[PDB]
């Protein structure tokens, strides 16, 4: 329907196709030093089985931990404002948005910000681009480029990855361990793993809806993030509880229909442990921090 | 009328309810699954055995 809340599960299901394609995973190996983050992970993973209390193995797990250390420090930037092309120096935001030219909406960019230096009487362009081919070159931006560009790159290394949206404007990504037998929350941009409760209790965010997106499913993961189930109900007040569910099967069962037998049931197998998760909300945590 | 009464409309709990209706050989694994991440609640489904399961085959659309 009309709900906005709706029309994104569609962008956002088709949108993350675009990361399966051998073509564009190709161009994001190209990028990537694996010999080294997944020989770093190796030398980390030797010295942790010493301390073998250390349970679970982890293997493609620590090497999930060096990829958004590497994403961090070598590969992405974060863009708060862009600096001048001209003088080099400070920008502040425009308000008014630049219309995107014509090779920024080839690359995906339709809301493209004036970063206006008022020493060079200078707009400068931070394009907004959508399409994650275009930001292995780019190299930068904010939440959006940064969870876009690192799932495409979970891809690429042949992980099971989701783009995760958040109602409230943040974006990162979930990572399958096989390991561990569950989904992992993975903020590169924030550098973080395995704390779902960062946004809630960490930033005090007030959320509602945050929806997970693969090949293979979409899934309602917002219980993953909160242990204050009741307040996000509250402010679940976008569109009806039934219509959303009966959205989201719709779209997993539509695109399910050309998966395998076996795999479609371990994919039935996996949703009961998060759901099990999800009505196992946490106790109400100073460091997501550090 | 049992603890586990506001279980009943949560969200991730009707699609649990979809879910075990549509896959009953899931019953096993997740009364197994529950008791590793909410040793608490699989006892309280232990204590209001019947009044569960009626949740869980309760029809939602
Ligand atoms: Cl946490
Ligand atoms: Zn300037
Ligand atoms: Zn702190």
């Amino acid at each position: 329907g009309d709900s906005t809340i709706l029309k994104v599960l569609q962008s956002n299901i088709q949108h993350v196709q675009l990361y399966e394609n051998p073509v564009l995973q190709e161009k994001a190996l190209t990028c990537i030093p694996v010999s080294e983050l997944k020989r770093k992970a190796q030398e980390k993973l030797f010295r942790a089985r010493k301390l073998d209390k250390g349970t679970n193995v982890s293997d493609e797990d620590f090497l999930l931990l060096e990829l958004l250390h590497w994403f961090k420090e070598e590969f992405f930037r974060w863009v708060n404002n862009i600096v001048c092309s001209k003088c080099g120096g400070e920008t502040r935001s425009r308000d008014e948005a630049l219309l995107p030219n014509d090779d920024e909406l080839k690359w995906g960019a339709k809301n493209v910000e004036n970063h206006y230096c008022d020493a060079c009487q200078l707009s400068n362009r931070f394009p907004r681009y959508n399409n994650p081919e275009k930001l292995l070159e780019t190299r930068c931006g904010r939440c959006g480029e940064w969870a876009n560009c690192f799932t495409l790159c979970c891809r690429a290394l042949g992980f099971e990855a989701r783009y995760v949206w958040d109602y409230t404007d943040h974006v990162w990504t979930e990572v399958y361990s096989p390991s561990q037998q569950r989904w992992l929350h993975c903020d590169a941009c924030e550098d973080v793993c395995d704390k779902p409760l960062l946004y809630e209790i960490g930033w005090g965010k007030k959320l509602s809806y945050i929806i997970a997106f693969s090949k293979d499913e979409v899934v309602d993961v917002t219980w993953r993030y909160s242990c204050k189930h009741d307040e996000v109900m509250s402010r679940r007040t976008k569109v009806k509880e039934e219509l959303l569910r009966e959205t989201i099967n719709g779209l997993n069962k539509q695109r399910q229909l050309s998966l395998s037998e076996s795999r479609r049931k371990e994919l039935l197998q996996r949703i009961i442990v998060e759901l099990v998760e999800f009505i196992s909300p946490k106790t109400p945590h100073h460091h997501h921090h550090h | 009328g049992h603890p586990l009464e506001f279980l009943r409309n949560q969200p991730q709990f009707q699609q649990m309810r979809q879910i075990i209706q549509q896959n009953p050989s899931l019953l096993p694994a997740l009364l197994q699954q529950i008791g590793r991440e909410n040793p608490q609640l699989l006892q309280q489904i232990s204590q209001h055995q019947e009044h569960f399961i009626q949740m869980l085959n309760e029809p939602v659309g």
